[PDB]
């Protein structure tokens, strides 16, 4: 599953025509596009590799 | 809200809660160069390979 969530503050004067406003005109833009399942799990580093990345010298 | 709002003005932000759009378009570039050189060359020679009898003393 994919979750696309948006949050922000919109001035009720930049809304143009068909109730549409570009995200660049929204203050406090919070945009999340996350996924689940093994497809998302395959994009995680892995505990040992993450530890080496954060601690291993060079 | 009971506040006064002009009709013909450009709707600039005026209060604490007002929102404004910022276009970064930042571009800075600085460069610096310097060089110096100094060359001196000298080379002197002198030789008879044949000396007159009267000059053999010197
Ligand atoms: C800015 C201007 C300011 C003014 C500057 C003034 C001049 C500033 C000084 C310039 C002259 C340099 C001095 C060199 C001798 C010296 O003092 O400094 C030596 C160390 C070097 C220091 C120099 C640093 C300077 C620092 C720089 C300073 C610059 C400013 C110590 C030394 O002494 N070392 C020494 C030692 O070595 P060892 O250590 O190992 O033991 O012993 C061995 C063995 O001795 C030899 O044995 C031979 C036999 O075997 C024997 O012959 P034989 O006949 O017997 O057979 C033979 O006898 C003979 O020559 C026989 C006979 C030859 C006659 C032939 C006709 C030549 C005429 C030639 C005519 C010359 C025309 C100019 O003599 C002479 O009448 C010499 C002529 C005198 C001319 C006088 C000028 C009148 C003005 C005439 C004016 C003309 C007007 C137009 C024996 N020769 C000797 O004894 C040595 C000496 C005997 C002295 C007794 C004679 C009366 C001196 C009477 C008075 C002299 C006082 C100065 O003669 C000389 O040269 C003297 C040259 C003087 C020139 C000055 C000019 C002034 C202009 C005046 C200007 C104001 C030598 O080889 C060795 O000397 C050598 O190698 C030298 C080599 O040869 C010659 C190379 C010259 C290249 C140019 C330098 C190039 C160097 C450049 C790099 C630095």
């Amino acid at each position: 599953t994919e979750f696309i969530r948006f949050s922000g503050v919109v001035n009720p004067r930049t809304i143009s025509g068909s109730n549409s406003v570009p995200s660049t005109q929204v203050a406090d833009a919070r945009i999340e596009y996350v996924g689940n399942g093994y497809i998302n799990e395959a994009q995680n580093m892995g505990w040992l590799q993450r530890f080496f990345l954060n601690l291993s010298p060079m | 809200n009971y506040g006064y709002q002009p009709l013909f003005e450009d709707r600039r932000p005026r209060n604490i809660g007002d929102t404004l759009t910022i276009v970064l378009q930042e571009n800075v570039s600085a460069s610096k160069s310097s060089s110096a050189n100094a060359s001196r060359d000298g080379k002197t020679s002198f030789g008879f390979d044949t000396v007159p009898r009267y000059l053999q003393g010197l």
